[PDB]
């Protein structure tokens, strides 16, 4: 989510995504908690009897049958986390995002009430203002000749500097914002 | 179910089928032939609107156990014997159904016995 | 020995089960390292246009546009008379219209003549 | 609406008085219909009328002749 | 919900809390600070078993590319704060 | 009014094994010569008010007593009140 | 108590010809034993909700 | 009838000798002031008609149509204050007087007693329309969708002329008193077939019925939106109101010459129900759903029973509503996305709630929800179609399913979801779009109360 | 494996500057400055002006107007039972005919 995506994924990290699938997996399927201790620890060992493999054409052919292995007994009907992407509550709520911008267009009246957040939301707007300039600017710098090849961006590198295109993420409504 | 299974199972002439019920006269077992009495008239019986399926041998007693809860009302278990004598007169209409239903039944196997042996004393 | 997974069209094949993503080779790394660059190419434009206090309007994107204007106003330019495509015109053209006037007329046809000859009880028809 | 109930981390919730009673007194009242309803209506759930037996009605009562006069 | 505001010293304590009951760190070495691999020489598989462990103490499961990279407690403390938006 | 009390965390070093069917993994994993190192984690929901349990037909018959002792005196009343 | 039944029919839509369509109501068995029980559970449910929905 | 045919035509020099900043407030008032006293017509009799000259008379069937088209113009002239801003004083007052234009030749096409002025103010009515699309088109395509938009009315129209004169030759008249008075049955031959070919196929083009739709989807696209307005609720009526008029000259015929129409129908009402759920535009999904209840109003008028004409009335009124409608809210987002594109503009309700109910509403509408009357015509021209043949209503029970759900496709696609993030110029709704929604939502639950001021003569 | 320095940075510098927005978002004690201006018992006036005016006007249109037209309210006729009496009447409608009561 908050981390860039790479080009490919290596043997380790798919072995680790696989080891984590079938670990949820099995504590769906062993809905107890000794149970599914007992059975977890059982399946680490089974998945550390090759850890010291050497030739990469025979760790991959092991890897390869294990995922259909996995698929085979994936619990068609899996736990998942409520606000996850399959869980019950995932986007519940979505509609009460309200960008910062519509702000922009509240009426006088309505801004008389909340004085000081309006005036600090003037001083963010400045700070954003001159730190958009700067950013420009050292992003254009830092770039590579061609174009970017992951889109991971640069941190600041002066004093008075901010990340560059940082306003849409601090800017974020909240996680329950109502 | 018993008799499901053998009519399945075994030969279905022998047993009846209750849509064609019944397939003999009623005066082919005993001369004397007392016919159903009913205590309800025509027009008690309309008044009292009771239901088509209603309607039945059994609607004297459904009219007094309607006839005391209506009477009766803010204490509506008052009148249980009533409910039972009603509930007492369907079994006991239950009760003639299914002998209607053996003797059929055994009015068949005689029929059924008869024609064997005239069969087997023809054949001779 | 499992039973193993069949991919059909609209229940697709696992990325895990995928016999491709396996079989690696310098040219497919190659390829994925250029889907990514240019990937982040077109995300850092779209973030530069994004984060710009200045713009107060809506980012135009050229991919909309492009598959609206092939889906609606592109079809008939690059329509070609062609065996497949006039039987397949002709019948779900023609077809269905021929079906349901038989099946209407055949309909109509009994409910006359049911008229003409007299048994329809026709009783309490009156709204029509 | 209630009382204030304080978060536990890893031991039992807080329990009033109040609902536990309330709860047992529900059971209880539940279970002393059950068995109120049972014994004073019985004949709801074993039946009321004996169920007759086909075979032990004689002929006599049957229409039954004894396969000879017709 | 009744939910109260879990704030960043609650946060650092359940993180160690949950850390300490995993009886293959020395309790008393254990800081907010260590590493995984290399303060604790631990393995990968034990690094996704602590990620999930938190998911199930936190009530939330973080991604695979995100949990492939949180190496500290501290950092791990850090990034439940961000996902949840705590202030203090 | 919101639930603010500062509840502090309890302590980690009561959570132990003993007294809970990790017990009995434990004992099973090293007898193939493994260990479980996630036990004590888990050790809260065999420690407090969870110890105990209770069987299907004991949560079924949740409240024969009482109910048994008021029909009981219920129609022990009834049979004292309708002889007269 | 008696087995009331009714019928209303109080306004009058439109006449079709010879089809008059008007706001009739039917007050038998069924409308009058079904109303109260889905009234009291709809009560039962607004007061759950009133706590369940309070955010 | 000239108590609403002067002040309509007196609404052209008052726009033309007002204040350059004052056209459209008097405009505006003056126009619902002639809806007000139009609302007058509508008291009709079970007697005859209204005929109130040798040239105007007024009847059932006319007086709905000619009341909506009244209230029509205040709605329109509502519409185009916002994208006329920019606009000349001169160009304005062409804009006004266009409309006005409009509006007097559609008010003369229904009363018109006798049938040849009746065709001469039907094709007048070409060329403001016409005017309107060409000038005041947003997109290069408009020229073409003009063209469209003439050329197939006036091929369906020229044979019609030609028929007309035909029948004052051997009728010798064609004032519709006196045809319906003296209608004599039309033998089966093959001129007579040609002669109804050429009396129907003239209505059926601007109606449209299915395979000759094609210029629809262009001209209501390619409008501004008041030319969208107009054609989408008192132009599409036209060919009914011509349909319902001049079939009482050609039976029997119609009874074996309406099948390859009332097949043409009854797959098209299918066909385009099935478009309007894979479509990357609003106002050609309004367009294809316009197309859809067109041709059930066409099925309706070929079955040719009480009940038919019924329906068929209340369900050109109710569409008329909730077309113009659907159309203003497509132009109001609009007018804010610059894009007309369903997917772009997303998750509307956070930002615009006021503007999700009455798109709420207008799509509830188009479901044919009751007891509004867009559901007594539909169910109107059901149950007579059913009584025409018990197998049609398969067909029709398809539609209704389909009709809901593109309906409720345009309201989850747009208003539904997250909001679109680089979309940050969502200004509040104005007073005069929420006024416009409410103006064109209201008469529809007034007219509900009162469903027999719109079920036509045979009431 | 992890982060690097300039992903640790940048993520600090934007955690840094999320809090200080989040903790901007706050609300003072006088924040919501609202402007005033004016121009048994509660059970008691709801079941007056929620129930018994209801009553009174359903009451008098059914009463007054829906039953001035025929045929607008059509009741079931009442059961009538032998041993019964109708008002109208007066006269006592015959019982049974004395059927054998036995169990
Ligand atoms: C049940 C009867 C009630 C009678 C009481 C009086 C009600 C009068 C209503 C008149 C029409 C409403 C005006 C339409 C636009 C609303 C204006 C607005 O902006 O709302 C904001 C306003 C203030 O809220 P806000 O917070 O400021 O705005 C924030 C957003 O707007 C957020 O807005 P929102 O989230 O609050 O939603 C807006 C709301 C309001 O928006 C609507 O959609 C309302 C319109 C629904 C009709 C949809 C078209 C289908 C055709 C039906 C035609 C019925 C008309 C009958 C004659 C009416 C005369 C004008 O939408 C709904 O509530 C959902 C409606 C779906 C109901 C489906 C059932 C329809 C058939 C029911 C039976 C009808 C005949 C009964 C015959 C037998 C019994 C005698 O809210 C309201 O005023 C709501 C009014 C109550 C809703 C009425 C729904 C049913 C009533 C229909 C007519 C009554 C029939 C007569 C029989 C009486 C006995
Ligand atoms: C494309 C978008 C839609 C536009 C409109 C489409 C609908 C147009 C169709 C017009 C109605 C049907 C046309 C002819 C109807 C006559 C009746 C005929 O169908 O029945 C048979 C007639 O058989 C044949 O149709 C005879 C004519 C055959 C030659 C005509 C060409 C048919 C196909 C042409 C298709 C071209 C369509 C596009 C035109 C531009 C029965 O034969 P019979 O009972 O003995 O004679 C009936 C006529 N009488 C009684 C006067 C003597
Ligand atoms: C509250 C306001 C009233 C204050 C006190 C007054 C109390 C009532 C006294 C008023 C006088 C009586 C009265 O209302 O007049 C009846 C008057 C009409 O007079 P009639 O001519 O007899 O009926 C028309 C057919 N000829 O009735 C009314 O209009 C009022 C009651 C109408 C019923 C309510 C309608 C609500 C539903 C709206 C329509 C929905 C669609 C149609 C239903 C579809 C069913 C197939
Ligand atoms: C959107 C495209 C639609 C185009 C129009 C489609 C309809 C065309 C129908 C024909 C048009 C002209 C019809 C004539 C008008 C009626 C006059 C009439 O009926 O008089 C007939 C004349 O009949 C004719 O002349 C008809 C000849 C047709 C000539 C034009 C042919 C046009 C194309 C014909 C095929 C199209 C039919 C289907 C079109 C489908 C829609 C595209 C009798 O003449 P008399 O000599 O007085 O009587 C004889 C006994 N003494
Ligand atoms: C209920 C569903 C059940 C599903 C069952 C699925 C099958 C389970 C059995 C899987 C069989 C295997 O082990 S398949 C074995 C796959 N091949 C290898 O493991 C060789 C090299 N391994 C690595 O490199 C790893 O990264 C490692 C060194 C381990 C850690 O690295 P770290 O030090 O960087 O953490």
């Amino acid at each position: 989510a908050f981390s860039a995506p790479a080009a490919y994924l290596t043997h380790q990290q798919k072995v680790l995504r696989l080891y984590k699938r079938a670990l949820r997996h099995l504590e769906s399927w062993c809905v107890h908690r000794d149970k599914y201790r007992y059975f977890a620890c059982l399946m680490r060992a089974r998945f550390d009897e090759h850890k010291n493999e050497k030739d990469m054409v025979k760790a991959t052919q092991l890897l390869r049958q294990a995922e259909e292995e996995f698929w085979y007994g994936q619990h068609p009907q899996p736990y998942i986390f409520p606000e996850s992407p399959g869980g019950t509550s995932y986007e519940r709520y979505e509609c009460y995002k309200v960008p910062e911008w519509c702000l922009d267009d509240w009426h006088p009246s309505e801004k008389a009430m909340y004085p000081d957040y309006f005036a600090k939301r003037e001083q963010w707007k400045r700070l954003r203002r001159e730190s958009w300039e700067r950013e420009v600017k050292q992003l254009q710098e830092e770039t590579p000749p061609g174009g970017p090849r992951t889109e991971a961006l640069p941190p600041a590198r002066k004093e008075g500097d901010l990340p560059p295109l940082w306003w849409h993420i601090v800017t974020r409504p909240r996680e329950r914002p109502m | 179910g018993a008799h499901l299974a053998r009519r399945y199972l075994g030969d279905a002439s022998k047993e009846p089928d209750p849509l064609r019920m019944p397939t003999f006269p009623p005066d082919y077992g005993f001369p004397e032939r007392k016919e159903r009495e009913m205590v309800a008239t025509q027009q008690e019986m309309n008044d009292a609107q009771l239901m088509l399926q209603q309607r039945d041998y059994c609607a004297h007693y459904l009219i007094q156990l309607l006839k005391c809860k209506r009477d009766s009302f803010p204490n509506f278990l008052a009148c249980k014997h009533e409910q039972h004598d009603w509930d007492y007169c369907e079994h006991l209409d239950y009760v003639k159904r299914m002998k209607e239903f053996e003797r059929e039944r055994r009015l068949l196997q005689r029929k059924k016995r008869r024609e064997q042996r005239e069969a087997e004393m023809a054949r001779g | 020995s499992f039973p193993k997974y069949k991919p059909s069209r609209l229940a697709t094949l696992p990325a895990t089960l995928d016999p491709a993503e396996y079989d690696i080779s310098p040219e497919t790394r190659k390829a994925q390292a250029e889907r990514l660059a240019i990937r982040s190419r077109l995300k850092r434009e779209y973030l530069l246009q994004y984060n710009d206090p200045n713009r107060l309007g809506v980012i135009e994107d050229p991919a909309l546009i492009r598959w609206t204007y092939a889906r609606s106003a592109n079809i008939y330019p690059n329509f070609r008379p062609t065996p497949k495509t006039s039987l397949l015109g002709a019948l779900f053209g023609i077809g269905p219209l021929f079906f349901w006037y038989y099946v209407f007329k055949t309909d109509r046809d009994k409910k006359e003549k049911l008229i003409q000859e007299g048994k329809l009880d026709q009783t309490f028809n009156i709204s029509y | 609406g209630g009382v204030h109930i304080e978060p536990r981390y890893r031991q039992f919730p807080q329990l009033t008085r109040s609902q536990l009673i309330q709860a047992e007194f529900f059971s209880a009242t539940m279970w002393f219909w059950i068995l109120w309803r049972f014994w004073h209506d019985s004949d709801a759930v074993l039946g009321h009328f004996p169920y007759p037996d086909p075979s032990q009605w004689t002929d006599e009562e049957l229409g039954i002749l004894p396969d000879d006069e017709d | 919900s009744d939910a109260p505001p879990l704030t960043l010293e609650a946060i650092k304590d359940r993180v160690l809390y949950v850390l300490k009951l995993y009886d293959k760190i020395d309790p008393e070495k254990l800081s907010v600070n260590s590493h995984f691999m290399k303060d604790l020489g631990l393995d990968s598989l034990d690094q996704v078993e602590i990620i999930m462990a938190m998911e199930d103490e936190f009530g939330f499961e973080i991604p695979d590319i995100d949990a492939e990279k949180l190496m500290c407690p501290q950092e791990i403390v850090d990034y439940i704060a961000d996902k949840k938006d705590v202030y203090e | 009014e919101h639930g603010h009390s500062k509840m502090e965390l309890p302590d980690y070093k009561q959570w132990k094994i003993e007294g809970t069917p990790l017990e009995t993994v434990q004992e099973k994993l090293a007898a193939r010569g493994l260990r479980d190192p996630w036990g004590r984690n888990e050790a809260w929901r065999y420690s407090g008010g969870f110890a105990n349990n209770v069987s299907f037909v004991g949560a079924l018959l949740k409240g024969f007593k009482w109910g048994f002792a008021a029909f009981v005196v219920a129609v022990g009343a009834e049979y004292y009140l309708e002889s007269q | 108590h008696t087995g009331q039944e009714m019928i209303i029919s109080n306004w009058h839509w439109m006449t079709l010809q010879t089809v008059e369509l008007s706001l009739s109501f039917k007050m038998d068995y069924f409308s009058v034993m079904f109303i109260p029980v889905a009234l009291f559970v709809t009560w039962s449910i607004m007061e759950f909700s009133m706590w369940y929905m309070h955010s | 009838m000239l108590k609403i045919i002067i002040p309509t035509t007196m609404l052209l020099p008052m726009t033309w000798m007002s204040k350059h900043n004052m056209i459209w407030i008097n405009a505006t008032v003056h126009s619902l002031l002639i809806s007000l006293i139009s609302l007058s017509l509508l008291n009709q009799l079970g007697e005859n008609s209204l005929n109130f000259s040798l040239t105007f008379f007024s009847d059932s069937l006319s007086a709905p149509l000619l009341v909506l088209t009244t209230w029509l113009l205040p709605l329109m002239l509502m519409a185009s204050q916002s994208h006329l801003s920019k606009e000349t004083t001169t160009r304005k007052k062409l804009y006004i007087t266009m409309l006005i234009l409009l509006q007097l030749f559609l008010i003369m096409t229904f009363t018109a007693t006798e049938l040849i002025l009746f065709y001469i103010l039907f094709e007048a009515t070409l060329v403001p329309t016409l005017i309107i699309i060409t000038r005041w088109g947003n997109q290069t395509e408009r020229l073409n969708a003009g063209l469209y938009f003439l050329f197939y009315t006036l091929a369906g129209s020229l044979p019609l002329l030609v028929a007309l004169v035909y029948i004052q030759n051997t009728t010798g008249s064609l004032n519709f008193l006196i045809i319906h008075y003296w209608s004599h049955p039309l033998s089966n031959s093959w001129s007579n077939i040609f002669m109804w070919l050429a009396c129907i196929m003239a209505f059926m083009v601007k109606m449209p019925l299915y395979g000759l739709h094609l210029w629809l989807p262009k001209a209501h696209v390619e409008a501004p939106i008041a030319g969208s307005m107009v054609l989408a609720a008192v132009l599409l009526k036209l060919g009914g109101y011509g349909m319902m008029r001049i079939t009482t000259i050609l039976n029997p015929l119609t009874n074996y010459m309406a099948y390859p129409f009332l097949m043409l129908s009854m797959w098209g009402m299918i066909m385009t129900s099935s478009i309007c759920l894979r479509q990357t535009d609003l106002k050609s999904l309004i367009a294809y759903s316009s197309v859809s209840h067109m041709a059930l109003v066409i099925v309706a008028i070929m079955i040719q029973t009480p009940w038919s004409f019924m329906g068929a009335t209340a369900l050109m009124i109710a569409h008329g509503l909730t077309s113009s409608m659907l159309f203003c809210l497509a132009n109001t987002n609009y007018e804010r996305v610059h894009s007309r594109t369903m997917i772009l503009a997303r998750g509307l309700q956070t930002l615009l709630p006021l503007m999700a109910t009455w798109w709420l509403v207008a799509s509830l509408t188009n479901l044919a929800l009751p007891p509004s009357i867009n559901l007594i015509g539909e169910l109107f021209i059901i149950t007579a179609s059913f009584s025409w043949s018990n197998i049609t209503i398969i067909l029709m029970g398809m539609n209704m399913m389909i009709t809901a759900l593109y309906s409720l496709y345009m309201l989850i696609t747009t208003q539904r979801g997250k909001y679109t993030h680089h979309i940050n110029n969502i200004k509040p709704s104005f007073t005069r779009e929420n006024a416009l929604m409410a103006l064109h939502i209201l008469p529809l639950l007034l007219l509900t109360l009162n469903p027999k001021m719109i079920l036509g003569p045979l009431y | 494996s992890g982060y690097t320095p300039d992903e640790k940075l940048r993520l600090q510098q934007l955690r840094e500057l999320r809090r200080r927005w989040l903790k901007d978002q706050e609300l003072s004690p006088r924040e919501p400055v609202l402007p005033p201006r004016r121009v048994t018992y509660r059970h008691s006036i709801f079941a007056v002006t929620h129930v018994l005016i209801p009553v009174w006007i359903i009451h008098y249109y059914l009463k007054y107007h829906v039953t001035a037209k025929p045929y607008t309210v059509v009741e079931r006729k009442p059961r009538i039972f032998p041993g019964d009496t109708i008002l109208e009447t007066g006269e006592v409608i015959p019982l049974m005919k004395e059927f054998p009561d036995q169990h």
